[PDB]
DNA sequence: GAGAATCCCGGTGCCGAGGCCGCTCAATTGGTCGTAGACAGCTCTAGCACCGCTTAAACGCACGTACGCGCTGTCCCCCGCGTTTTAACCGCCAAGGGGATTACTCCCTAG
DNA sequence: TAGGGAGTAATCCCCTTGGCGGTTAAAACGCGGGGGACAGCGCGTACGTGCGTTTAAGCGGTGCTAGAGCTGTCTACGACCAATTGAGCGGCCTCGGCACCGGGATTCTC
């Protein structure tokens, strides 16, 4: 048959994801973790759903902004592949230590 | 009882748009907007008002505090629109 | 004797003494001058109006009649002054923009 | 498996929102954990903002506000 | 006539160390420091004032604010002094 | 009858308590607020003179100079969290070495 | 030649404060590239604060709540 | 005859200026480049002295802190030297355009 | 093994950091009144829990090819250093221009 | 309807803008040599690609009750006002901590 070249298909992926503007982490886990992290500070705790969604929006944001300073950082660093060292780079240089 | 700012949001796009129409989450987010840009600019205006030793706001306080806060294109577009209301409204003779 | 609102007096459609009451009971000084509440509903008046004139012709360039919040955070990150007021913001439902560095291009 | 509760591609589509070309195996745990650390600043100020209010349950309004605090303000949920 | 808070700050040092000495821009630094933390603390108190309809300030928002405003530790110690302080007030009335 | 000596305390109760009142905070302010304000903000004073104290004690002399402040502010991760936007003039840098820049073997 | 009033002695000072062994010599003219501009930041938030005070000397208490402004509430110099 | 190797001179002097905490920049020109940038927005400006070396202070704290996050970068970058791109780099981390 | 280059130990004005008294406003005490937070009490939204069908997404094992990384060889440009030279800085005198402040007015903003 | 807050203005005195001059750290400039960054090439494996196989997210539906939210009433905390006493600002006075200078011990570097 015929294939593609790995690193076609995966810009054609990333136009996809950018043009797109869906939730991309699921509803029912995430809502777990943040009762079973909600926990830790006060017992018997409530929460209503546009809360969980404005936490839920705020972090993928910081992760957006966060990957982007990572891939910046490592193309910055002549290599095409993220590591942690570029993670940990753009945490220190970002101000949160 | 609660306000919103939906109808002048709405007569400001029908000057300029007539036929578009808008969402209750983009109300929401130009809402969210309009207060933000004002409890910045009060908060400019009362701490400016607070350092000059005076216990009166006026309109060169938020003068300033307009060239403070908005970068200088839209500062001057900003207070031109202003001058021209102001002196529109004083014009009560 | 009956007259209309100062908004009209000052040829603007937000509403004046809506600005003139909450700077009042918002806590900012003991004394509020005459000038002010016009002075900010123009400049309030004149923010929303470029907002939705570029959140307008944002729509225009999707082919729609109804602003969705893609079009909001398209018209304030393709302009740079809003870019300088609006940096530290997050618009619900916004997403991100089309981006490449050149180098991670087929470059061949 | 709440902490890991997030499955491995959804950092990956975290991560073409941000993109990226080349992913390791070794970044998702740590950022599994800046995720954690960055949730745990967060919802600290949520509830002593819950905590304040008399109330058991955390609405809309006490974590746009937390999210004011630090300079990370969202707009829509203001109300 | 400006008031300074150095009386205060030197009993205070005199009160933990008897024999360390104090420069005068030692002096301005650390007040602006008392400065800087009383208008964070009492803008944290008026917002959150503002933000449970209320017009009163009295210790529990502050309480909230330095929850909030101050690392852990010292948060701990100073809710702790400052309830210390409270009883003490109250107690002699 | 003074009340910072009613409440134990060294910092002036009642000059915090007209710094408030004519500040344009609120309608209403309490009267426990202001001493409970002048705890902490005496709490937060001896603890910033204890740890230059040290820093002082340390480096063989006995007056304090912004770089001693500066040491005292840097060296505890607490106070470094709480004051990292701000600058102290005269106060200087903590000394540290990269591994890398550091030279030769063993 | 007023513009060259800092000057590449006064860079390598503020270079071996920073503790790097070797500093690449077209430093020095990006060093004044990112110093122009900045100082200039507070100057277009010190003056017209000085223009607000019907004030023809700048002072010490408008730069410091300037800088408080921008975000860099310094100590020293009262404020 | 007696000849330093290159770098060594360098980390004792950085060393004594770790040790030393005093102005680094020369006063009068710092002096003559406010009021050249000054002079273009009102002039006839007087100028206090207090205010100048506020503003000496605050370029060289700026200095400083983008300087330790540029050779942070330059080291990330496997580098002993620093670079142009390093320095935007560090601005760009920063978040200061 | 030698040599710059430091850390260390002792003598010197000094000048800027501790008392001190004079005293002038600002904190303290008391009283009165009008409302705002506290508490009780009430009506219904909405959040938690659970069952079950559908299925799209996710886990896992398999392999294949770039790409991260190890080594290398070389221009070459920063680096340490001697020599001019140029403006920075300290001591100082003199002006005058602009900030602080006193003082009465009246309008316009609070109610 | 009231009253007090900008506002105008004049006066004093303080600092700061120019102008000296000498001299001196200190920048500018040219020069030899040595590690560093530069491109280039090979070794292997880690990430992407794929199909089989779960699985447990999603919808959606229902059942129940905590708790948000609103109303009523109350009284005690706090604004306001007048008299008062003391304490913290300031001007002035006096001296020893620290920088500065000089000269020998001591540690890296070559």
């Amino acid at each position: 048959p015929h294939r593609y070249k790995p690193g076609t298909v995966a810009l054609r992926e990333i136009r996809r994801f950018q043009k797109s503007t869906e939730l991309l982490i699921r509803k029912l886990p995430f809502q777990r973790l943040v009762r079973e992290i909600a926990q830790d500070f006060k017992t018997d705790l409530r929460f209503q759903s546009s809360a969980i969604g404005a936490l839920q929006e705020s972090v993928e944001a910081y992760l957006v902004s966060l990957f982007e300073d990572t891939n910046l950082a490592a193309i910055h660093a002549k290599r095409v592949t993220i590591q942690k060292k570029d993670i940990k780079l753009a945490r220190r240089l970002r101000g949160e230590r | 009882r609660k306000e919103t700012y939906s109808s002048y949001i709405y007569k400001v796009l029908k000057q300029t748009h007539p036929d578009t129409g808008i969402s209750q989450k983009s109300m929401s987010i130009l809402n969210s907007f309009v207060n933000d840009i004002f409890e910045r600019i009060a908060t400019e205006a009362s701490k400016l008002a607070a350092y000059n030793k005076k216990s009166t706001i006026s309109a060169r306080e938020i003068q300033t505090a307009v060239r403070l806060i908005l970068p200088g294109e839209l500062a001057k577009h900003a207070v031109s629109e202003g001058t021209r209301a102001v002196t529109k409204y004083s014009s009560s003779t | 004797k009956a007259s209309q609102s100062r908004s009209a007096k000052a040829g603007l459609t937000f509403p004046v003494g809506r600005v003139h009451r909450l700077l009042r009971r918002g806590n900012y000084a003991q004394r509020i001058g005459s000038g002010a509440p016009v002075y900010l509903t123009a400049v309030l008046e004149y923010l929303a109006a470029e907002i939705l004139e570029l959140a307008g012709n944002a729509a225009r360039d999707n082919k729609k009649t109804r602003i969705i919040p893609r079009h909001l955070q398209l018209a304030i990150r393709n302009d740079d002054e809003l870019n300088k007021l609006l940096g530290n913001v997050t618009i619900a439902q916004g997403g991100v923009l089309p981006n490449i560095h050149q180098n991670l291009l087929p470059k061949k | 498996d709440n902490i890991q509760g997030i499955t491995k591609p959804a950092i990956r589509r975290l991560a073409r929102r941000g993109g990226v070309k080349r992913i390791s195996g070794l970044i998702y745990e740590e950022t599994r954990g800046v995720l954690k650390v960055f949730l745990e600043n967060v919802i600290r100020d949520a509830v002593t903002y819950t905590e304040h209010a008399k109330r058991k349950t955390v609405t809309a309004m006490d974590v746009v506000y937390a999210l004011k605090r630090q300079g990370r303000t969202l707009y829509g949920f203001g109300g």
